[PDB]
C-alpha cells in the first residue's frame, strides 16, 4: 500500500489524489481512466439521445445537445437541418462507447498492475515536474495532436462532406467550404475586436470560411509550437516567472480551462453559425427579436402602416432607430439589435430593416421561422416547463442552449475557484509554508511594527 | 539599487501601512475611480432613461432623494451590452441622461474588486501564510460578478444590472422573482442556507467561546481585558465549550478540533453563497425555479392550487407592472 | 464489557426511526396514486 | 464514552439484523397499506382526487362559521354524494 | 368530481350529433395536443395571435364554424382564417403543410379527431381558464 | 443524595448519550410532537377547507410544495384545541379545522423555550457562562414575534406563516406586496446582521485556516490539533497584521471578536423581530410622504421607490383573491392593474 494511507503521504483520503504527485504511472493510470469516463460519457450519451429522438421534432424539443454537435458537422441532415439519415450519429455514439473500454482498459492496468512510477522502467515516459526540458516536449506532444485535430476539423469542411452552413444562400444546408479564409488581418482581427455589444470578440464569427480557415491557422499554429516546445527549454525570464511544480501546472490549466468554459458559455448563448438555431433553438436575442417580427407582421397583415405606428412611450412600437440610427424592432428587444440571422437578414439593407422590404417581401418561411423562434425562446424552469415564470405546465422545454450555458459557466466558475486554490497552494508549497508557520520562525514577528 | 528595482521593493513591501503590491497597482486606481464617481453621481446626477423609452428615473439626492430611494441607475436599454465609456457621449449632458456613471462605476468596482482578491493571495504569500483568505472572498465577488456583469450579459442590457441604490437593488430583487421565481430555485435556497447558518454558526462560535473564556480578570474589568495581543495561551477552554456543547445535542455533533471547526466556519458561508451566486448566473440563461403552476389536478381534471400556485399569483402582479410602459408584445423575452 | 439493550437513547432512536419507517412505507405507496 | 452500546458494535451485528431485518420491512408494509387501503384519507380527512368537488360545484368549500365549522365541513361531505 | 362519459361527451358536426370520447381518446387528445400545439396554444390561448382564442363559444363564431370534431379535424387539414377567407397552411400547421411542419408529418386520422376532442373538452373541465390566459392561472 | 426529589434530580442530570435534565422533561415531548405533528400534516393532511389548497404528499404535493397551513379566518385566534368548542374532540375535523397548525406553533414555542432552558441547566452543570442560551434568545424573538404576536396583531391564524417551504415563500412575497417590508429599517438592521454574520463566520473562519502554526507533518494539517494544548493553533499577531494591511483595521483581542460574532447575527434578529411586532399591527414603513406628494404633483418625477409600490399594488391586487379566500374578492379584468402588453 505505498503512499495510501495518511501517515505514509501526509495527504487525508479526502485529498487522496494529491498522493500520486510523484507517482508517475499509477498518476498516468488516473488520467487515462478519466479520458475513458470522458468517451465513455460521449457514447453512451449518443446512443441514449438518439434511442429517445423523434426525427421529424426539432431537436432543440428534445434535450438533445450532441445529436447537435454531430449534425453541425454536416453529419446526418439535409436542407433546413432536415434528419436524412441517423445512422452517422449511431457510428459516432458507437465507436466511442468502444474505444472508452480501450482507455479505460489501459487506465485500470497503470491505475492497479503497471508500474507505480515510471522513471526506472522508462526515461522517454518517466518524468520529474521539475525537470522544465521534459515538461515542455510532453507539453509539446500534446501541442501537435491538438494541432492535428483542428485540422481533422478542415478536413471534414473541406475534403469530407462540408459542414452545416445556416448561411447557405436560399436557405440552410450543408456545403463544402473551398475557400477558407487566410488573410491573418481577418483571422487575428477577430481576437482584438472588442468583447463588448455589437463587436463581441471571437463569439461574433458569422461565417464558415472564418471558422474554417482559422482553424488552418490554429492547426499550424499548434503544430509549430509543438515542435518549438520539443526543440526548446524555457528562456530565464520565463524561469523566474513562473513555479515549475506539477500543482503549479494543474493550477495554470484550471484557469485556462476557467477562461474556456467562459468563452464557450457566451458562444453558445449568442453564436448561431457554429451552434446553429435549427438545431440548438433560437438563441435569446433571436427569439425576443422573432417576438417583434411576428407582431410587425400580424399587425401589419391587419393593416397597421408599421413605419409610422408611435408607442406608447413616443419611440415607434414596431421600428425605431438604434444610438446610431440604423432602423431597429422596438419594444424591449431595442435591446437586441445587434442579432443577426439567416431569416432576417433579407429585411435589412444599408440604413437596416428596410420599411419596403418589410411592406413588400416578407415571405411565409420567414413567418414561420419567426414564430418558431418567439415560442422556443430559451427560458423555461428547472423541470423542463418552457415559458416564462409565470406560465402553467403543459409545453415540456429548456432549450439546448440555456443548458449548455448555465452548466458551461457552473463549471467555468469552480474552474476559477480550483486555479485560485491550486496556484496559491503551490506558491506556499514552493516556498515552504504550505502546512502552517513556523512558530519559532514566524516571518511577522520579524518585521517592524506598522505604527 | 536602480529606480524600478527600488520601486517595486516599495509596491511588495511589507512594512507598507496598508499593502500596495501588484493587483493594488490596479486596484487603487479602479477603486478610487468607481468610489469618486459613484459618490458624486449619487449626489448631483440627473434623471437616467433606464429602460430606453425616454421615461428618466431620478437617482440622486439633489434630484429629490433620499439615502433609502437614492441610486445610481443603470445604463439604457438602448445601449445594451454596447460599451458607453465616457468618450463615446456627444457631450457629459447625453452621457449623463443614458446613464454612463452606472458604467463607469461598475466597471473599474468589478476590475478594483477583483484585484482586492488577488492582493489578498499576494499579501498572504509576502508574510508566510496559507493562500485562501482571497478563496473565501471569491464568494461575495462573484456574486457581485453575477448581478451586476453576468446577468446583464445573459439578458442582452446592462438596464438589467443591479442599481446601486437601496430601493434599486430592491426593484431587482422583485423583477427577478416575477422573471426567474428565485426563490423556488434551489442555489438560491443553498444560499439561504449558506447565510442563515453563516448567522447561526457565527452567533454559534461566539457564544461558545465567550462562554469559556478562562476567568482572568476581576468583575470591574471588561473580560476582554484577560486576553493580551500575541500572548502564546489560547484564552478560552476548548474542551469546556466541546463539554457543554457536546451535551446540548450529543457527543459527535460538537467539534473538539479547532481546525476542523474554523475550517466547516469557512466552508459552510462560502460554498453556500457560491451556490448562491452561481443560481443568480444561471438564471442570467433563464434555467428558472421550479415550475408547479397546476402540478395537482383532480380526478375531473379541476386544478387543485398549492402554495406554488399563490406564489405564481404574486410573481404574476410583480410581472404585468414593472416596467409598465416598455412592453409592447405579449411575452416578456428577456 | 455487557451492554444494556434498552436505554434513553434506545427509546430516542425508536421515537423517531419507527414513524420515519413507516411514514417511508406511506410516501412509496403514495407514488403510484393516479387521479 | 457515556457507557451505552457502540452504534457501529449494534449495527454490523448479525443478531441486530435479525430483529430488523422484518421490523424495519413490516413498518414499511404497514405504511404502504396505510395508504394503499384508503385509510389515511379516512382518518386525516383528506379529500381523494374524486372528492375535492361536486360534479357541478362550483366554488371551495371554505369553512366560514368558527363554531359550527365542524357541521359545515359534515355538509360539505354530503353534498359530494 | 370525475371525468365521465358526459363530459367526453361533444358535438361531432354542425347538425347536432355528437360523439361520446373515450378516457383513452382523452389521454391521447391532451398528449398529441401538447406535441403538436401548445408551443402555441397552451391552456387554449394562441400566444402568435392572443386576439384568437380556443374557446368553444371563439370557435362557434369561426367560419366555417369550428366548435365540433369535423369543423377541427377540417381545421388541422386545411386552416383558415377566422371569416373562412384565407388559406394559412403556409403559416398554421395542418396535414396539407405536413412538409414545412414536420410534426404533422405521423398525426393520423384518429390522431386528429384525438386533438379536436381535446379542444372541446378541456373547456368543460377549465371553463373560463380555458382561453383565459394569465388573468385566470 | 436525599429524598426523591434528589433521586429524581440525579437521574434526570445522568452523562449519557443524549443528556436529559429538569428541562429535558418540557423540551422533549414538545419538541417531538411541533417536528411529528409537521411530519404528519405535510404527508397526510389537507388545507382544502381552510385554505382551498392541496398541501400534503398523499394529495400529490413535493417537499417543497407541502405545509401545515393556518386556519381559516373565521377561526380567529382560537387556540383550536382538539377538546375545544371547533372541533369538540374530533381529531378529523381538527385536522381539517387546521388545528395542527396551532398544534406545532404552541408545542414549538414551549419547545424552544425548553430548549433555552436546557442551554441554561447544561451551562450551569459544566460550569460555564450562560452566552449560547442568552444567544438563542434571537431565534426566540424572530419565532415569538412572527408566528404568535403577527398573526395576533392581524385578524387571525389565518396571516400567520404556514408551516411549508412554498408557503413560507408566499409569507415573504405577501409581506412586499402589503407591507412594503424591504424599506423597513428594522428589516434592514436583520439583513445587516445576517449577511454581516454571514461574512464574520466566513472571514474567521478563513483566517484560522490560513494563520495556522505548523504543529505536524502533513500537508492535511487537522491532525495537527490536540484539544487539551495550552498553545494558540494559530496566529493572532500574523491575522492581525494581513488584516490592517488589506482592510485597514483588524481585530488584536481575540476575546473581542468572539463576543462581536454573538453581537451582530443576534442583535439583526432582534431588530428584525420588532419590525415584524410593528407589521402586526400595519404599523409599516411604507412611504415617504415627501416622494409621494412631489410625484402627485410631478407626472415626470420617477425613483425605484414609486416603481417598487407599483410592484406591490401588482401583487396585492394579482395575488389577493386566491390568498385571502375568506374575502370573496371578485377583480373584474378590466380592473387589475397592468402595464401595457403584459
Ligand atoms: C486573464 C485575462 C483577464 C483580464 C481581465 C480584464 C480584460 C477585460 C475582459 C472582458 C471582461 C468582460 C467583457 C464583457 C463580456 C461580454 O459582454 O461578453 C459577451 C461577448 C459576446 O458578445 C456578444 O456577441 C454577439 C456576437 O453575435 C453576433 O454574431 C453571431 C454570429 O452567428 C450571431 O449572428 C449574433 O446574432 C450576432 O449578434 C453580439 O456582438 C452581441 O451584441 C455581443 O454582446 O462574449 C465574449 O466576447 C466572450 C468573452 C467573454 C467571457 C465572459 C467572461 C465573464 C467573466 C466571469 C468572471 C467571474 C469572476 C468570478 C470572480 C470570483
Ligand atoms: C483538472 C481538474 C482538477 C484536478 C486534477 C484536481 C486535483 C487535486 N485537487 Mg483540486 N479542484 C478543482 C480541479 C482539480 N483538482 C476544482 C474545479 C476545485 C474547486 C472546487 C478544486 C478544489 C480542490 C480543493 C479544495 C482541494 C483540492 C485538492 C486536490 C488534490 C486531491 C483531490 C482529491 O483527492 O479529491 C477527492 C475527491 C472527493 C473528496 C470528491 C469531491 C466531491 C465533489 C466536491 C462533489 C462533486 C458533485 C458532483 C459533480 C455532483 C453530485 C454527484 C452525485 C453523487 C449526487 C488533487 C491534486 C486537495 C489539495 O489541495 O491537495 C493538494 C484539496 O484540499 N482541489
Ligand atoms: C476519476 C476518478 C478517480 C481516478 C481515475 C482515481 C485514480 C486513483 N486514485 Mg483516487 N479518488 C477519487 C477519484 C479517482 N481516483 C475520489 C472521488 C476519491 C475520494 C473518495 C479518491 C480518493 C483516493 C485515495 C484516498 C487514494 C486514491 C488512489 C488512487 C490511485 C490508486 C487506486 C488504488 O489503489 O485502487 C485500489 C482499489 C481497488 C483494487 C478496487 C478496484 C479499483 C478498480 C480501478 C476498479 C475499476 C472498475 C472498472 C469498472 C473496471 C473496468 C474494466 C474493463 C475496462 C476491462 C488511482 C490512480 C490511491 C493512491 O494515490 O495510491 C498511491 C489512494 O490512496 N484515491
Ligand atoms: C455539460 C453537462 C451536461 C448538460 C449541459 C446536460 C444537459 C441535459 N441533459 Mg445530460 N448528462 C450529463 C451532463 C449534461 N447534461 C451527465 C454528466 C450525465 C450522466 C448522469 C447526463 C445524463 C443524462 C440523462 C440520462 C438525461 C440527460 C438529459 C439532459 C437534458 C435535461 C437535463 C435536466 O433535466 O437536468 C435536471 C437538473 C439536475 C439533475 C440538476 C443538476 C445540478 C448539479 C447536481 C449541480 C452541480 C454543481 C457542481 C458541479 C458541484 C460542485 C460542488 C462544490 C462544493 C465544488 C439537458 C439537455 C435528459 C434528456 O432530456 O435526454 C434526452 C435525460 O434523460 N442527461
Ligand atoms: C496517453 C496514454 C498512454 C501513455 C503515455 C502510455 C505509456 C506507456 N504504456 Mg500504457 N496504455 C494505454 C495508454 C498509455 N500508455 C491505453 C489506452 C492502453 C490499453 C490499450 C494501455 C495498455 C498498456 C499495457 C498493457 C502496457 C502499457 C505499457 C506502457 C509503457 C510502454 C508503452 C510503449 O513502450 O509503447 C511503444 C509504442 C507502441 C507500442 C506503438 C503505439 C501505437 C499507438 C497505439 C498508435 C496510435 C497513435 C494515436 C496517437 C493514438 C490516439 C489515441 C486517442 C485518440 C485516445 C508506457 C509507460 C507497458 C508497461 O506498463 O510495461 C510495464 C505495458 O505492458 N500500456
Ligand atoms: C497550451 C499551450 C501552451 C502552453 C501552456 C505554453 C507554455 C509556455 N510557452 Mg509556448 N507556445 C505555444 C503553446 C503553449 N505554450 C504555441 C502554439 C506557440 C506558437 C505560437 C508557442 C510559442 C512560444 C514561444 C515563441 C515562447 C513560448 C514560451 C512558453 C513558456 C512561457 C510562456 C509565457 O510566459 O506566457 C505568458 C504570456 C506572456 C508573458 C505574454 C505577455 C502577457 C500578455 C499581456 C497577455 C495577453 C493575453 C490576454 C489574457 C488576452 C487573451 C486573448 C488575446 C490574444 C486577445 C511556457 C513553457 C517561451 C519560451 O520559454 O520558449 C521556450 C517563449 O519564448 N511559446
Ligand atoms: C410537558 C409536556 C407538554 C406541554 C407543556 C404541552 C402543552 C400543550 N399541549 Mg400537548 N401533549 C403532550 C405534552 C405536552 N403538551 C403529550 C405527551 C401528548 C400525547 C398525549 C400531548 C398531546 C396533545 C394534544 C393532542 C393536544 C395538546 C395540546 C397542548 C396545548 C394545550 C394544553 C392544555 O390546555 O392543557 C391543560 C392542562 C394542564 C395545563 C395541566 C395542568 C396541571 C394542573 C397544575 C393540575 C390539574 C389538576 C386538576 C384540578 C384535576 C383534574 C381536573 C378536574 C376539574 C376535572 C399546549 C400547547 C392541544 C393543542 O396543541 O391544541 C392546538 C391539543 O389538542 N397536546
Ligand atoms: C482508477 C480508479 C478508479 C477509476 C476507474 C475508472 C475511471 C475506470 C474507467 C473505466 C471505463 C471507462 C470503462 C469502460 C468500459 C466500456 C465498455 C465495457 C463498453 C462496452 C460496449 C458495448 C458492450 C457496446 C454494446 C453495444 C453496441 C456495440 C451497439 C449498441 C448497443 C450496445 C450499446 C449494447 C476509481 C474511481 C474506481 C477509484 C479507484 C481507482
Ligand atoms: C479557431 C477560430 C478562430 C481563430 C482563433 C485564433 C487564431 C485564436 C488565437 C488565440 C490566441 C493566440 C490566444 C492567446 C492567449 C494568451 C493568453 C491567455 C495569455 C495569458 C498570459 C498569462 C496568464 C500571463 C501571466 C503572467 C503575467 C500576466 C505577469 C507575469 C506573471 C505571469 C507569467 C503569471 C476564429 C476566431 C478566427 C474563427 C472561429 C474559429
Ligand atoms: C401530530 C399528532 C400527534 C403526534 C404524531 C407524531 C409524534 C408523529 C411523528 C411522526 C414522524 C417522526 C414521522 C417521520 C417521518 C420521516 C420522514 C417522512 C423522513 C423522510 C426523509 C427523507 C426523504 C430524506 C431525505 C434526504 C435528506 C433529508 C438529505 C440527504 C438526502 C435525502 C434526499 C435522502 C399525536 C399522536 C401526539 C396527537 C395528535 C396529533
Ligand atoms: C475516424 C473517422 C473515419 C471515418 C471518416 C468518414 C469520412 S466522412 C464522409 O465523406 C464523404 C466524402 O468522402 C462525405 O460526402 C460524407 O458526407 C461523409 O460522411
Ligand atoms: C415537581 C417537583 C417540585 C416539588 C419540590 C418540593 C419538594 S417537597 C419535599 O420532598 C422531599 C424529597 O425530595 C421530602 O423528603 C420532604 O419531606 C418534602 O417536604
Ligand atoms: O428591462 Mn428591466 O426587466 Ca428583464 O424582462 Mn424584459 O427586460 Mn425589462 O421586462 Mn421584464
Ligand atoms: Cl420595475
Ligand atoms: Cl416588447
Ligand atoms: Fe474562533
Amino acid at each position: 500500500a505505498t503512499n495510501r494511507d495518511q501517515e505514509s503521504s501526509g495527504f487525508a483520503w479526502w485529498a487522496g489524489n494529491a498522493r500520486l504527485i510523484n507517482l508517475s504511472g499509477k498518476l498516468l493510470g488516473a488520467h487515462v481512466a478519466h479520458a475513458g469516463l470522458i468517451v465513455f460519457w460521449a457514447g453512451a450519451m449518443t446512443l441514449f439521445e438518439l434511442a429517445h429522438f423523434i426525427p421529424e421534432k426539432p431537436m432543440y424539443e428534445q434535450g438533445l445537445i450532441l445529436i447537435p454537435h454531430i449534425a453541425t458537422l454536416g453529419w446526418g441532415v439535409g436542407p433546413g437541418g432536415e434528419v436524412v439519415d441517423t445512422f452517422p450519429f449511431f457510428v459516432v455514439g458507437v465507436v466511442h462507447l468502444i474505444s472508452s473500454a480501450v482507455l479505460g482498459f489501459g487506465g485500470v492496468y497503470h491505475a492497479i498492475r503497471g508500474p507505480e512510477t515510471l522513471e526506472e522502467y522508462s526515461s522517454f515516459f518517466g518524468y520529474d515536474w521539475k525537470d522544465k526540458n521534459k515538461m515542455t516536449t510532453i507539453l509539446g506532444f500534446h501541442l501537435i495532436v491538438l494541432g492535428i485535430g483542428a485540422l481533422l476539423l478542415v478536413a471534414k469542411a473541406m475534403f469530407f462532406g462540408g459542414l452545416y452552413d445556416t448561411w447557405a444562400p436560399g436557405g440552410g444546408d450543408v456545403r463544402v467550404i473551398t475557400n477558407p479564409t487566410l488573410d491573418p488581418r481577418v483571422i487575428f482581427g477577430y481576437l482584438l475586436k472588442s468583447p463588448f455589444g455589437g463587436e463581441g470578440w471571437i463569439v461574433s464569427v458569422n461565417n464558415l470560411e472564418d471558422v474554417v480557415g482559422g482553424h488552418i491557422w490554429i492547426g499550424l499554429i499548434c503544430i509549430a509550437g509543438g515542435i518549438w516546445h520539443i526543440l526548446t527549454t524555457p528562456f530565464g525570464w520565463a524561469r523566474r516567472a513562473f513555479i515549475w511544480s506539477g500543482e503549479a501546472y494543474l493550477s495554470y490549466s484550471l484557469g485556462a480551462l476557467s477562461m474556456m468554459g467562459f468563452i464557450a458559455t457566451c458562444f453558445v448563448w449568442f453564436n448561431n453559425t457554429v451552434y446553429p438555431s435549427e438545431f440548438y433553438g433560437p438563441t435569446g436575442p433571436e427569439a425576443s427579436q422573432a417576438q417583434a417580427m411576428t407582431f410587425l407582421i400580424r399587425d401589419q397583415k391587419l393593416g397597421a402602416n408599421v413605419g409610422s405606428a408611435q408607442g406608447p412611450t413616443g419611440l415607434g412600437k414596431y421600428l425605431m432607430r438604434s444610438p446610431t440610427g440604423e432602423i431597429i424592432f422596438g419594444g424591449e428587444t431595442m435591446r437586441f439589435w445587434d442579432f443577426r440571422g439567416p431569416w432576417l437578414e433579407p429585411l435589412r439593407g444599408p440604413n437596416g430593416l428596410d420599411l419596403n422590404k418589410i411592406k413588400n417581401d416578407i415571405q411565409p418561411w420567414q413567418e414561420r421561422r419567426a414564430a418558431e423562434y418567439m415560442t422556443h425562446a430559451p427560458l423555461g424552469s428547472l423541470n423542463s416547463v418552457g415559458g416564462v415564470a409565470t406560465e402553467i405546465n403543459s409545453v415540456n422545454f429548456v432549450s439546448p442552449r440555456s443548458w449548455l450555458a448555465t452548466s458551461h459557466f457552473v463549471l467555468a466558475f469552480f474552474f476559477l475557484v480550483g486555479h485560485l486554490w491550486h496556484a496559491g497552494r503551490a506558491r506556499a508549497a514552493a516556498a515552504g509554508f504550505e502546512k502552517g508557520i513556523d512558530r519559532e520562525s514566524e516571518p511577522v514577528l520579524s518585521m517592524p511594527s506598522l505604527d | 539599487a536602480n529606480l524600478w528595482e527600488r520601486f517595486c521593493n516599495w509596491v511588495t513591501s511589507t512594512d507598507n501601512r496598508l499593502y500596495v503590491g501588484w493587483f493594488g497597482v490596479i486596484m487603487i486606481p479602479t477603486l478610487l475611480a468607481a468610489t469618486i464617481c459613484f459618490v458624486i453621481a449619487f449626489i448631483a446626477a440627473p434623471p437616467v432613461d433606464i429602460d430606453g423609452i425616454r421615461e428618466p428615473v431620478s437617482g440622486s439626492l439633489l434630484y429629490g432623494n433620499n439615502i433609502i430611494t437614492g441610486a445610481v441607475v443603470p445604463s439604457s436599454n438602448a445601449i445594451g451590452l454596447h460599451f458607453y465609456p465616457i468618450w463615446e457621449a456627444a457631450s457629459l449632458d447625453e452621457w449623463l441622461y443614458n446613464g454612463g456613471p452606472y458604467q463607469l462605476i461598475i466597471f473599474h468596482f468589478l476590475l478594483g474588486a477583483s484585484c482586492y482578491m488577488g492582493r489578498q493571495w499576494e499579501l498572504s504569500y509576502r508574510l508566510g501564510m496559507r493562500p485562501w483568505i482571497c478563496v473565501a472572498y471569491s464568494a461575495p465577488l462573484a456574486s457581485a460578478f453575477a448581478v451586476f456583469l453576468i446577468y446583464p450579459i445573459g439578458q442582452g442590457s446592462f438596464s438589467d444590472g443591479m442599481p446601486l441604490g437601496i430601493s434599486g437593488t430592491f426593484n431587482f430583487m422583485i423583477v427577478f422573482q416575477a422573471e426567474h421565481n428565485i426563490l423556488m430555485h434551489p442555489f438560491h435556497q443553498l444560499g439561504v442556507a449558506g447565510v442563515f447558518g453563516g448567522a447561526l454558526f457565527c452567533a454559534m462560535h461566539g457564544s461558545l467561546v465567550t462562554s469559556s473564556l478562562i476567568r482572568e480578570t476581576t468583575e470591574t474589568e471588561s473580560a476582554n481585558y484577560g486576553y493580551k495581543f500575541g500572548q502564546e495561551e489560547e484564552t478560552y477552554n476548548i474542551v469546556a465549550a466541546h463539554g457543554y456543547f457536546g451535551r446540548l445535542i450529543f457527543q459527535y455533533a460538537s467539534f473538539n478540533n479547532s481546525r476542523s471547526l474554523h475550517f466547516f466556519l469557512a466552508a459552510w458561508p462560502v460554498v453556500g453563497v457560491w451556490f448562491a451566486a452561481l443560481g443568480i448566473s444561471t438564471m442570467a440563461f433563464n434555467l428558472n425555479g421550479f415550475n408547479f403552476n397546476h402540478s395537482v389536478i383532480d380526478a375531473k381534471g379541476n386544478v387543485i392550487n398549492t402554495w406554488a400556485d399563490i406564489i405564481n399569483r404574486a410573481n404574476l402582479g410583480m410581472e404585468v407592472m414593472h416596467e409598465r410602459n416598455a412592453h409592447n408584445f405579449p411575452l416578456d423575452l428577456a | 464489557v455487557s451492554y444494556p439493550i434498552f436505554t434513553v437513547r434506545w427509546v430516542a432512536v425508536h421515537t423517531l426511526a419507527v414513524p420515519t419507517i413507516f411514514f417511508l412505507g406511506a410516501i412509496a405507496a403514495m407514488q403510484f396514486i393516479q387521479r | 464514552t457515556t457507557g451505552e452500546r457502540p452504534f457501529s458494535d449494534i449495527i454490523t451485528s448479525v443478531r441486530y439484523w435479525v430483529i430488523h431485518s422484518i421490523t424495519i420491512p413490516a413498518l414499511f408494509i404497514a405504511g404502504w397499506l396505510f395508504v394503499s387501503t384508503g385509510l389515511a384519507y379516512d382518518v386525516f380527512g383528506t379529500p381523494r382526487p374524486d372528492s375535492y368537488y361536486a360534479q357541478e360545484q362550483r366554488s371551495i368549500p371554505l369553512v366560514t362559521d368558527r363554531f359550527e365549522a365542524k357541521q359545515q365541513v359534515e355538509t360539505f361531505l354530503e353534498q359530494l354524494k | 368530481a370525475e371525468l365521465t362519459p358526459e363530459v367526453l361527451t361533444v358535438p361531432l358536426n354542425s347538425e347536432g350529433k355528437t360523439i361520446t370520447l373515450t378516457e383513452k381518446q382523452y389521454l391521447e387528445g391532451k398528449r398529441l395536443f401538447q406535441y403538436a400545439c401548445a408551443s402555441c396554444h397552451v391552456g387554449g390561448i394562441t400566444k402568435t395571435n392572443p386576439s384568437l382564442d380556443l374557446r368553444t363559444e371563439t370557435l362557434a363564431l369561426a367560419t366555417p364554424p369550428r366548435d365540433n370534431i369535423e369543423g377541427l379535424v377540417d381545421y388541422m387539414k386545411n386552416p383558415t382564417t377566422y371569416d373562412g377567407e384565407q388559406e394559412i397552411a403556409e403559416v398554421h400547421p395542418s396535414l396539407r403543410s405536413a412538409d414545412i411542419f414536420p410534426k404533422m408529418r405521423n398525426l393520423t386520422e384518429k390522431d386528429l379527431v384525438a386533438i379536436a376532442g381535446h379542444i372541446l373538452v378541456e373547456p368543460k373541465i377549465l371553463g373560463d381558464k380555458w382561453g383565459g390566459g394569465k388573468v385566470y392561472y | 443524595e436525599r429524598g426523591w426529589f434528589d433521586i429524581l434530580d440525579d437521574w434526570l442530570k445522568r452523562d449519557r448519550f443524549v443528556f436529559v435534565g429538569w428541562s429535558g422533561i418540557l423540551l422533549f415531548p414538545c419538541a417531538y410532537l411541533a417536528l411529528g405533528g409537521w411530519l404528519t400534516g405535510t404527508t397526510f393532511v389537507t388545507s382544502w377547507y381552510t385554505h382551498g389548497l392541496a398541501s400534503s404528499y398523499l394529495e400529490g404535493c413535493n417537499f417543497l410544495t407541502v405545509a401545515v397551513s393556518t386556519p381559516a379566518n373565521s377561526m380567529g385566534h382560537s387556540l383550536l384545541l382538539l377538546w375545544g368548542p371547533e372541533a369538540q374532540g374530533d381529531f378529523t375535523r381538527w385536522c381539517q379545522l387546521g388545528g395542527l397548525w396551532t398544534f406545532i406553533a404552541l408545542h414549538g414555542a414551549f419547545g424552544l423555550i425548553g430548549f433555552m432552558l436546557r442551554q441554561f441547566e447544561i451551562a450551569r452543570l459544566v460550569g460555564v457562562r450562560p452566552y449560547n442560551a442568552i444567544a438563542f434568545s434571537a431565534p426566540i424573538a424572530v419565532f415569538v414575534s412572527v408566528f404568535l404576536i403577527y398573526p395576533l396583531g392581524q385578524s387571525s391564524w389565518f396571516f400567520a406563516p404556514s408551516f411549508g417551504v412554498a408557503a413560507i415563500f408566499r409569507f415573504l412575497l405577501f409581506f412586499q406586496g402589503f407591507h412594503n417590508w424591504t424599506l423597513n429599517p428594522f428589516h434592514m438592521m436583520g439583513v445587516a446582521g445576517v449577511l454581516g454574520g454571514a461574512l464574520l463566520c466566513a472571514i474567521h473562519g478563513a483566517t484560522v485556516e490560513n494563520t495556522l502554526f505548523q504543529d505536524g507533518e502533513g500537508a492535511s494539517t487537522f491532525r495537527a490539533f490536540n484539544p487539551t494544548q495550552a498553545e494558540e493553533t494559530y496566529s493572532m499577531v500574523t491575522a492581525n497584521r494581513f488584516w490592517s494591511q488589506i482592510f485597514g483595521i483588524a481585530f488584536s483581542n481575540k476575546r473581542w471578536l468572539h463576543f462581536f460574532m454573538l453581537f451582530v447575527p443576534v442583535t439583526g434578529l432582534w431588530m428584525s423581530a420588532i419590525g415584524v411586532v410593528g407589521l402586526a399591527l400595519n404599523l409599516r414603513s411604507y412611504d415617504f410622504i415627501s416622494q409621494e406628494i412631489r410625484a402627485a404633483e410631478d407626472p415626470e418625477f420617477e425613483t425605484f421607490y414609486t416603481k417598487n409600490l407599483l410592484l406591490n399594488e401588482g401583487i396585492r391586487a394579482w395575488m389577493a383573491p386566491q390568498d385571502q379566500p375568506h374575502e370573496n374578492f371578485v377583480f373584474p379584468e378590466e380592473v387589475l392593474p397592468r402595464g401595457n402588453a403584459l
